[PDB]
């Protein structure tokens, strides 16, 4: 029973957490 | 007073700790901070943090 | 069978359940890629896509 899952969402992904200097 | 820029979630986030901002689609954000890098700081709802720039759109004042 | 895993270097949470949330150290095995910045994967009886540059590939 493997299902039908979607597409890729179709917003861009967020950005990787910010680090400041 | 001072001028604020104020801008609408394009698509839903959900914060991963207390130092970001998680919203809905269509929710409006007072922004408090721009920087290059991926992220800007704003309020909602008596909360505020930090959220991707690129999952919102500026609202004309 | 052979299989790809991911370990996340990052915290990452769903919008809906279409994906996967995981915190910085679980282990995901990979069910798609694709382009886009988008991968998908299943940890712990959820499967849903997450972003791919979150994760780090290791080995099982």
């Amino acid at each position: 029973g493997k299902p039908s899952r979607p597409p890729r969402p179709s917003r861009p992904p967020p950005p990787t957490p910010r680090r400041p200097a | 007073s001072n001028n604020q820029l104020v801008v609408r979630a394009k698509f839903n986030f959900q914060q991963t700790n207390e130092d970001e901002l998680s919203f809905s689609k269509g929710d409006v954000i007072h922004v408090t901070r721009v920087e290059e890098g991926g992220w800007w700081e704003g309020t909602l709802n008596g909360r505020t943090g930090w959220f991707p720039s690129n999952y919102v759109r500026e609202v004309k004042a």
